[PDB]
């Protein structure tokens, strides 16, 4: 009855991918070096150019995509640019794998309210006005089915991104697999950065990517590679000019050699507290004196445990 | 799904396979051994026993029991559920397997908690009338080594009924730990059920047998393929799997169509091979990466 | 009120023992070679003769029989010969130790309906004709015994795979055994030292606690010789209308020594139907060489699966 | 209101073997004489119970308990049975093992209260009053196959009933003797119930038996002596029973023949004693009933060495039997 | 509405500590050799003289006292000696850490009924658990409406006692949170722990080792006192005092043998062999005990350390 | 309806050793002057708390949190306590531990929402001691515990929703301090992600002294016991252990806050125990060392009243080293 429930979206999740406009492809099907926001990664960007064809030509019945690569090589950006290729604000609901371990709400409702967040109006957008629950969705599904049989509202399939997939237990993989065999279901792109792992809940079954073998043979795997130190700076250069942060050339190359020791999500995270430190000294941009100062105040997670473990032996005798 | 070309096991009256019949190509022994069970069902002697089809995945383990329904009477039900399909959140292990036995009899279409108790009371004397008779099912279970002994003891209960269907199980694992206890047992099955069932073993495909299936499934998804493309596609069929070599059929029917060739050449199969990986290379790559990161 | 509830018995467990009619012993208490179905097992059939006289003389007050032997060596065929000798139409219910783990029936109920399958007048068939309700049948069975129109007879309970029962079921097997009405409980094990299920730090012989092991008499069953396994399968060919040849049993005893005895009896009915397709009458040596290649067992299939996969 | 006449509901099959002992076998100055009142040996462990019998008489056992540490098969229950006879003409006794509290019909607090209810004796035991006023039972195999429920309010009805009969002089109460066999099966949610039940004045005296060394305490992950918590071990009196000799083994088997009215030859006593030094004493007693049945089969009622060398091969013992499956499975671990 | 419910406070725990009168200190705070029943343990008795000053000076806001030492050294006799130095019969409630694991009783209803035993009130001393047995959360709430009305008028007075908690490595991590929350509220009693271990796993986490089995957020509010083992020239004096409290005459050679048992075993095992060595002495017609009696009871009864050796050595 | 007058439920004794911390003590160009508002030393970590103080004000901290990883006894709280003072003269600051959420009076949701409402004048949880249920009586009603229903929590969340634009009601997001972050399992780590999506949630400071450890709740290992989906949104400040000159200055402020005049001989021996054993033990001795000087009537703690209380009360390093020796001799035969 109410159809202006305009925005109810987790903006802070996809705030870091504001510059991703498209996949950046040619009409023949080839990838360019730098186009529509993305830079490099020519193999996985061409592979997503086939997935957007099998989605449109009605050939993705039952299949899914697993983006398997190291952490910090843009698995979220290639799964966000795959949503702008469908065209005109197709939804996108990212979630981590450890989100379903909530105590106050059951596991079967967290993964269900994420499926109704991906299917302009989303299906979970209509489910927050009518609250002011399983018994409510019987009549809300009815009226949108009433609208399409009338012939007004068109139904679109979204993109549903599950990162950190090895923490999903066996009782939730079966709930996904019962939904992949529907007709209106979205594409259920996974992400994993691990090899052979133990399925959570069986304690003896070693499986590829933490995924059961029932779902694994309905899965197309795309590999994302690491970044060169040349193409690493072009990622930080786009993120510096999208946020309004001027940066010197001699200081950008020092921020691009930090990302060859840590992940790339540590270098882009240092754009804000180095720029606000450069507002204290009364400058507009950041220099090598500022980036070298932040790198001695803030530590990455892997090199912060190495500080404590190398003092753990000397503190306890 | 991908078992739509099978219309039987392909046997004569003397029970010798002719190696190319009714969609089945290859599987010399297990198609003959499933003809003995087809006589043991018709003679009414399979009661108290079941069939287990051991072998690798990718080896006809679904299509053999699928062909065993159409080599029976002309309209016979068939339920192919997986092993970990019962481990759901909407239903427990006594709800899912109850709907499996109610499906392959269909009675589950007549059902769709005590609705199971009224129809059996309804069909109690409706069966003695004779207007619509009953038929047995060819109920399948894939990957049975993921079940536990709270469900294995249900299978001994449900097989006692006179309207029960012939159970057909499947696995690909050796001496495993039983789910729920602390003993090793063959095939993940407790020893009360291993001593009462027929075990059939399937051997993996050859070079010639894999090519005839890839030739059939191209004609089911109407793609014109080149001859040199076939001899490099079955070479992926022997090293990796068969469910991945069947996956480059559609995904290379778009690369040739995008460049307007209307015939899948050898270059396209050697292009989609470098885009979409498989589980043998992807698991190898992150293992090769996480070891190098572990060193320094 | 209703006393014609004639038959409700799980007759598939005792369908492979349609030839055992008794222990087959003489008057002085020795064992013959081949009588009443039983073949071999001399030091185990005379042991079950003393158990029979210990029951009728009422000197089995709080004891049980444990048959410890390798699988395929007659642990069920001896436990049916006790139920056949100890009176006519005495009930018998062979259960497995992995049957108390259901998902809809409590272990109190699935063990209680197994005791009352053994006590005949059976106590279980009275509780299925009108279907707590069971307490109503108590006054019904009260009036039958004291009027003299019906007798009360206990039977035989056979618990196969006793190493898979947990510590809660053993105490229920120990309390309900110590009445003057409870049937004899025959165990069956083929394991040595095991861990009691439910304690996971304490090892005991045969997977049985020391409360129920120092009041239980053990009877050992030995393996089978290749000139005795040619006599067991000769009876099963006779009691099923399956003609067979001499050179068939010569090969069917070789597959018996390799895997077990219970697998060789399974290979009769598919081998007969292979001989009825070609239009023959007797199982020649081609069929036993064939069915032993088309079908498998639980050992040669699991060994050929571990090697071919790896 | 009217239950003194439904006196006794007992288990005759648990305590049916140790009925040839009437007393403990001690003099007036607390020294055994090696053959008296059923007892045959263990002179050190039979006069240490004479000190324990004094402390129950003087009133100083309130707060402590007795532990009997010995092998299986050297008479731990027969020593505690002597304390039941020597404390009066009728003091109750309950031989409940450790693994009988793990029942699926009642919890671990309804199976330990009834062991503390059977060992409180009132004169005209306290548990027999409760079993009759609850419901009507004690019937054939249907009531044994089924069960009943015990309402918790009936227990305080009768505990307040005897609280008005005792001071009148008509009813006299007597603390009994409780036996807990195999104490290395009790867990710490039950060891903290015995500490909360010895605090009363009308509580019985606890006697425990075990055959384990340093065992992990059940319920936690710390290892203690006997599998007993440290708050209980510093209140116990531990007596140690030794294995029997050859002179004591024939003397026990000589007593157990008149109880099962068998006449045994003087050659068969020498071979029944050698089994009592090889497997156990409890196994050699078990062969006695199964040896005379073979002799009554052969018409002449006198067991020579022929029968004892016959039923030794028919019925195995629980130590020699477990080798034959291990030696079989050792050939099964090899291919 | 009652205040004469005199009989409480079960005496089977404190039956073996009747000779304890107090710490027995001078006016300068130095220890005496033997005073008020206590003998020896001078260093851990002066430290309790410091702690008993901190309760009166109100500087013990949110702290506790650990007592680390080998068993058989008297960490329960010391904690009773500072629950009598506060003044005029203030309460005392000892326990064992494995008593919060009862079956029907909830884990907090062993700790809540233990805290109400150590809070005390023509005026006589009663406790907050003393009133609970008389009238019987609703039955525990109406009792608090009586006592808070009394302090508003000026009659009643609340004093804190001593809650001795022994075997602290058995309390799980869901119970230390209660012991951290209801320790520093307004008037909670002095909480004294006890332990004889080193690095023990906190029960309920299975990965986090910790000193004395205590969470690290609680151990930094804890003052640790060490009790030392005894020497046989004063270990005889401990058994000499326990004989005069029960009225048992003894010889000189008996204590020199009983002192040797107290060094091979605990001290409490040598106090176990005083009543069953006297009951056997009356049978032989001797009022005083000679050396042959305590040699006889030390051969009949065994301790838990020696009896565990016999069953293990004869098993293999 | 009428609860502004009952706003006084503040922890005074637990956070009462950090009484001399009146801010970070920084200049206008972020440079510590080695002595400012009581804070002494820690030059590297105090500058990094100034940069975090910037990103809170402009509003760059939305979707981010702070983690302080260092050795125990190195001022992990005094840096996180001064950040409450430098951000404003009246900010709420609750310093609950990690093991204080595993209780039996509530769940892990009612014990973590109780921290997220205690750090948002009065705190927002302070309304729920009067507008929820009537308590505040004597000691056993602190031992007993009642619950605050969720329906009470939507009465107050809808009450102040229209008072925000009224002007008289102003909101101040404080700072929550979750000490010992590795004790929390991921049944509650997915509750910090739910509450940091709000528009009024405070800044979340945590602390740990553990290296690569195991995630409690699962079987995987991650740095600092924090899941890797939340480690990629943290600012990690590290502290450096004190020296022999910083430790002499810390106890001189604490003796001033506890009015005990000690000699200069006693100050160099109290940092000798502080360099060797611990820092939270050296300040623990100061009360128990003065009480012995008062009984000998000097009102000036000498060096003998330090070496007496050093022998009376032990520390955590010696109380387990001695019981290790006794359990070794007990093991020997
Ligand atoms: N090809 C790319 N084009 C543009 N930005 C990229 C690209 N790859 C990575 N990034 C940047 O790096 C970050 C990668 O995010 P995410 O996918 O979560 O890392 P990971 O790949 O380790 O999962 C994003 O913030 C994104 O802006
Ligand atoms: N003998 C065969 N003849 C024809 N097609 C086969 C044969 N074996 C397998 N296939 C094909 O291979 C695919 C594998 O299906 P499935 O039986 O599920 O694989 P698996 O062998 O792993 O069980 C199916 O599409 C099936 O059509
Ligand atoms: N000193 C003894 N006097 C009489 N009988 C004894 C003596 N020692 C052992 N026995 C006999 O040994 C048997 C063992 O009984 P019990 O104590 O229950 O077993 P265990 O010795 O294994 O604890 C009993 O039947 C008992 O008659
Ligand atoms: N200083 C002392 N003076 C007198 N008796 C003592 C002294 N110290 C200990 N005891 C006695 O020694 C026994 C040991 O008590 P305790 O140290 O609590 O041992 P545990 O901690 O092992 O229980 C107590 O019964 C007590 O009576
Ligand atoms: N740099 C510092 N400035 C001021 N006080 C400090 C400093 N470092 C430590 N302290 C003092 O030391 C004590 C340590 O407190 P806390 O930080 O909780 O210990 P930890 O370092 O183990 O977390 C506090 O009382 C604090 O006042």
């Amino acid at each position: 009855k109410i159809e202006e429930v305009k925005s109810t979206t987790k903006t802070q999740r996809i705030a870091s991918h504001s510059h991703v406009k498209g996949l950046g492809l040619d009409e023949s099907g080839l990838a360019k070096q730098a186009a529509s926001g993305l830079v490099g990664q020519e193999n996985a960007r061409e592979a997503c150019g086939v997935i957007v064809e099998l989605i449109k030509s009605k050939k993705m019945a039952g299949r899914a995509v697993l983006l398997a690569g190291p952490p910090g090589t843009g698995k979220t950006a290639l799964a966000l640019a795959i949503a702008q290729e469908l065209g005109s604000k197709v939804p996108f609901c990212p979630m981590v794998g450890s989100e379903v371990y909530s105590t106050e709400i059951k596991k079967t409702e967290v993964l269900m309210e994420n499926f109704r967040r991906a299917i302009d109006v989303t299906l979970h957008d209509l489910d927050v006005a009518n609250a002011r629950t399983d018994k409510l969705r019987g009549e809300i599904n009815k009226v949108v089915n009433k609208y399409i049989d009338q012939g007004i509202a068109e139904l679109v399939p979204g993109v549903l991104f599950v990162d950190e997939v090895h923490m999903l237990d066996i009782e939730c993989f079966t709930y996904l697999h019962r939904a992949l065999e529907s007709s209106i279901a979205p594409i259920v792109i996974f992400a994993s950065n691990r090899g052979n792992c133990v399925i959570r809940g069986t304690e003896d079954i070693t499986s590829p990517h933490g995924i059961p073998l029932d779902l694994l043979d309905r899965v197309m795997i795309i590999r994302t590679m690491l970044y060169t130190p040349q193409e690493m700076k072009q990622i930080i250069k786009i993120r510096a000019q999208t946020e309004g942060i001027n940066i010197s050339e001699e200081a950008l190359n020092h921020l691009g050699e930090i990302g060859t020791k840590t992940t790339l999500r540590y270098s882009v995270q240092l754009l804000t507290p180095a720029n606000l430190l450069a507002k204290i000294n009364g400058k507009d941009s950041i220099e090598k004196e500022h980036v070298e100062e932040i790198s001695e105040l803030f530590y990455d997670a892997k090199s912060s445990a190495k500080i404590l473990a190398d003092q753990q032996d000397k503190y306890m005798k | 799904g991908a078992h739509s070309h099978i219309r039987g096991l392909g046997l004569d009256d003397a029970l010798e396979p002719r190696q190319a019949s009714q969609g089945m190509v290859g599987q010399l022994a297990a198609r003959r051994a499933a003809g003995v069970v087809l006589e043991m069902i018709r003679e009414g002697k399979i009661a108290g026993r079941a069939v287990l089809i051991a072998g690798q995945p990718g080896t006809g383990k679904t299509a053999i029991a699928m062909g065993m329904a159409q080599a029976l009477g002309p309209d016979t039900p068939f339920t192919a559920i997986a092993g970990s399909e019962i481990f759901s959140l909407e239903m427990s292990k006594t709800e899912a397997l109850t709907q499996a036995f109610r499906r392959s009899i269909s009675l589950h279409e007549i059902d769709v908690s005590e609705v199971r108790e009224q129809i059996n009371a309804k069909v109690a004397e409706w069966r003695e009338e004779g207007k619509a008779e009953i038929i047995p099912g060819v109920l399948f279970i894939d990957e049975v080594h993921m079940l536990d002994i709270e469900s294995f003891s249900f299978l001994n209960r449900a097989l006692e009924s006179d309207m029960a269907p012939v159970l057909i199980m499947a696995t690909n694992r050796g001496i495993t730990r039983i789910r729920g206890t602390s003993y090793q047992s063959p095939h993940g099955i407790p020893i009360d059920l291993l001593d009462r069932l027929l075990i059939v073993s399937t051997t993996p495909y050859s070079e010639k047998d894999t090519k005839q299936i890839l030739r059939i499934r191209c004609e089911e998804e109407d793609v014109e393929m080149s001859e040199d493309a076939y001899t490099v596609l079955t070479r992926i069929g022997l090293e990796t799997s068969l469910r991945y070599a069947i996956q480059l059929i559609t995904a290379a029917s778009l690369v040739c169509r995008k460049r307007k060739g209307t015939e899948v050449q050898v270059d396209d199969i050697k292009r989609v091979y470098s885009l979409f990986l498989d589980e043998s290379r992807s698991t190898q790559y992150m293992k090769e990466y996480q070891d190098a990161f572990l060193f320094n």
